[PDB]
RNA sequence: UGUUGCUGUUAAAGGGUUCGUAGUUGAAUUGAGGGCCUCUAAGGCGCAAUGGUUUAGUCCCAUCCACUUCGGAUUGGUGACCC
RNA sequence: AACAAAGGAGCAGCCUCUGGGCCACCGUUUCGGCUUUUGUUGGUUUUAAAAGUCCAUUGGAGAUUAUGGGGCAGUGUGACAAGCGGCUGUCGC
RNA sequence: CUCAGCACGUUAUCUGACUUCUUCACGCGAAAGCUUUGAGGUUACAGUCUC
């Protein structure tokens, strides 16, 4: 049976960050490779600005309001929220 | 509520859950106070502060890998402005509202902004010179 | 169960049946308030005879939370069945 | 003398225990020719004092007190420290608290306000857990609260870090409980963010 | 805003029992909301409840067994006294036999009853039937 | 005249709107402790033991093979679980 | 609940055994005040404790690592592109 | 390529606005009507302020 205490999976799936029952942070990094290099820099999913590295002038993300549009041809290695 | 005139949103950043730092951060609490202090002397705000360190270093909040948040470590440092963020952005918009204002006086819009924003920053003074990070002779104008 | 006196002694007419659902008290005056009756079934499909009973009340089918609730009472008793 | 016994107190080298001796002796051992970073730093590292704890169950427990000052350094190297001192010290588990004080209401308003809340009873015994618990972290706690008034924590742990404090929860459990008075209880669960509860 | 946390969380326990509802959440949490819960769990008006954490503020979680009938506040926090039980128990309660006005006094929280018996009166707090 | 205990969509009655001082009202935290003995005091989603041929069960197995909605079979089986 | 304060580097006492050295104490205006005992009152002066201050190490703490952080120097480790090399954009010295 | 790692649409979710059920649930109201968008949660009469 149904609980407010315990809710479901697939309810709570849906929610708001602002509408949870943890009220949790909604997002994640990322570490983004330069492809100029090798050069392994950790990167925001909501960066909300660019970011460089001296191995790249090739950027790393995008500055977009929507979460970071990442630059081509770059290693993508998703870290853990935890 | 929206403080003056119409609003809702819920336009807002959250929490972590986990106040312990990750374990991909292996810096320690000096490292980050450095990064904080060599910014500054940018001229640049807490807010562009910690925009640039959680996006480049992967920090989680400052308050959570160093023992203390962005004005604490500059305020130690010497480095700390001596006018609130919240108060100075508003006296710019204004300020620039008054320049429009000067060539356009026929605008209605900016006019009513500017009343709102001249008594917006009369509230955060009076606040200011309550709890002290003010003089207490300080006024707009 | 119910008023007594200082007696002891029971005052009331009657003591009205419980809706086991909110547990509400079943009145007279409510006449869509229906006690169901399932009879129970054993191996080889031999009823039992007519032993278990539902109680609904009339505040539930006046937007029909009767087989909501109805499922909750059964699924606890285990007549109905759930993977 | 000996210079095995300035893992101790200076108060406690005439008079140690024989919990106390073992330990410190196993201490001096681990700071000469072995693995980096804690062939150095145990000398910086000086220990109030440490007691042996036996419940029921089939381990017992050691647990260690030095003060909060030191808290900062040994929380870096704290998992190979328990761990390597459990080899050398068998059938038993080492924990690592670190000792703390805790204050009452004076029943005063003016005075209440001037008090350290890290301090205080409650931010003390979070801590006390965190400790026992490492490695691995609290995510969420519960209060559930019965008919009796009868008040009990949960707290709930990951599924990732599940599989290391899994056989240590009665432990750690005793230990808390006999100490702070408090009873504690400790679940998991797979997806923390979203809360629910699992056998995962 | 609220300027009364009672309020909040006792006008959500009276809708959710008008319909029924066998759980109800409460927004906010307060030592003073756990005490008023606590009473009630006693004398068999509440089943459980729950108090979780957000480390903010927590968000308390209610089991109805649909036995209120009403939880009120008492907004002001009016004086009452050791003569004055009688008039408040008369006035905003449909009885005196089942009648549960719930007083702050320095010793605790406590029912109407409890509170004649240690000869204090106090504030009022809350009611319920 | 409604503090206890009033009304204001249409019946007497929400100010054209916004800013704003006196005044009125204002969120959460500090935390109210424990053990050993007796008591059939209760609950138990803990549990060693040992009980129970269907004097009570379901999964596996046996025999059929029934194209597909029969079954029974005994010690079945530290199995499951029930007093 | 209200009053008031704080507004967070706009701050903040480590305790302690013993020994030595110096040192009036209030007070600073042309001479004022001053603790007992020595029989007592009147006068000066000394020794001595006290307090202060300087050094000394005796034992113990600390709520945040001084065998520490911060900054210089020597050697080897890993490494980019021109100068050099493989024998097929890229690899190393 | 060129205001373009683009724009639109469909499925599903969410936050913020305006309103419809001419099958709006409970409830309220003298009735007309009102319904997360209250005139609802009010004789079981008390969230806060003001006209």
């Amino acid at each position: 049976d149904s609980d407010l205490s315990y809710p479901t999976v697939r309810s709570e799936r849906m929610k708001h960050k602002r509408r949870r029952l943890v009220q949790g942070p909604n997002s994640y990094f990322m570490d983004v490779k330069c492809p100029g290099c090798n050069a392994i820099t950790i990167v925001y999913s909501h960066a909300t600005s660019e970011v460089q590295c001296n191995g790249c002038a090739t950027k790393l993300c995008r500055p977009t309001g929507g979460k970071a549009m990442l630059t081509t041809g770059c290693g993508f290695r998703k870290k853990a929220d935890h | 509520v929206r403080m003056q005139g119409v609003g809702h949103g819920k336009s807002a950043s959250s929490l972590p859950f986990c106040r312990t730092p990750p374990s991909w951060l292996k810096i320690a609490s000096r490292d980050v106070i450095d990064a904080v202090c060599k910014l500054a002397k940018k001229g640049l705000t807490p807010s562009r502060i910690g925009m640039q360190l959680r996006d480049s270093m992967g920090i989680a909040q400052v308050k959570n890998v160093t023992g203390r948040k962005i004005l604490r470590i500059l305020k130690h440092k010497g480095m700390a402005p001596e006018i609130p963020e919240d108060l100075y952005c508003l006296i710019k918009r204004a300020t620039e509202m008054r320049k429009h204002l000067e060539r356009n006086t026929k605008d209605r819009d900016t006019k009513f902004r500017l009343i709102l924003v001249e008594s917006r920053i009369h509230r955060l003074a009076r606040y200011y010179k309550r709890v002290k990070q003010l003089p207490p002779t300080w006024k707009y104008e | 169960i119910g008023t007594y006196n200082e007696e002891g002694v029971n005052v009331d007419l009657y003591i009205p049946r419980k809706c086991h659902a909110t547990n509400n008290l079943i009145t007279s005056y409510d006449h869509s308030a229906v006690q169901i009756a399932i009879a129970n079934v054993d191996a080889n499909g031999v009823l039992n005879g007519t032993t278990t009973t539902f109680c609904i009340a009339g505040y539930l089918r006046r937007q029909a939370e009767s087989d909501h609730a109805i499922n909750h009472l059964a699924i606890s008793k285990g007549i109905i069945r759930i993977k | 003398v000996k210079p095995h016994l300035r893992k101790l107190r200076k108060l406690k080298r005439p008079n140690p225990s024989e919990d106390e001796d073992s330990v410190a002796k196993a201490l001096f051992e681990l700071e000469a020719t072995h693995k980096t970073l804690r062939t150095q730093l145990p000398r910086f590292h000086i220990n109030t004092v440490r007691t042996l704890s036996s419940p029921r169950f089939r381990r017992t427990a050691t647990v260690v007190f030095y003060p909060l000052r030191f808290l900062m350094l040994v929380r870096k190297i704290q998992r190979t420290l328990t761990a390597e001192l459990e080899k050398r010290f068998p059938g038993s588990i080492v924990v690592l608290v670190a000792q703390r004080k805790i204050t009452k209401r004076p029943k005063d308003v003016y005075k209440l306000q001037k008090v350290q809340r890290s301090r205080t009873s409650v931010a003390v015994f979070e801590n006390i857990l965190n400790d026992l618990i490492y490695p691995c972290d609290v995510m969420g706690r519960r209060w559930r609260c019965r008919t009796d008034g009868t008040k009990v924590m949960k707290v709930f742990l990951d599924s990732r870090d599940r599989k290391r404090v899994e056989s240590r929860l009665p432990i750690i459990a005793h230990v808390y409980k006999q100490l702070t008075h408090r009873t504690v209880s400790f679940g998991f669960m797979w997806n923390p963010k979203l809360q629910q509860v699992s056998s995962r | 805003t609220m300027m009364s946390v009672l309020a909040n969380a006792l006008r959500c326990i009276a809708s959710a029992e008008r319909r029924g509802k066998r759980q109800v959440l409460i927004r906010p949490s307060s030592k003073v909301v756990v005490k008023f819960l606590q009473v009630m769990q006693k004398h068999g008006y509440i089943g459980e409840f729950e108090i979780i954490d957000d480390h903010r503020a927590g968000k308390i979680v209610v089991n109805l067994n649909g036995r209120l009938n009403k939880c009120g506040a008492i907004c002001p926090r009016f004086d009452c006294t050791t003569p004055d039980f009688e008039k408040w128990v008369k006035n905003i309660l449909p009885s005196r036999q089942f009648g549960f006005v719930v007083l702050t006094t320095s010793l605790g929280i406590m029912d109407h009853e409890e509170a004649r018996a240690r000869n204090t009166g106090g504030k009022v707090l809350g009611f319920f039937y």
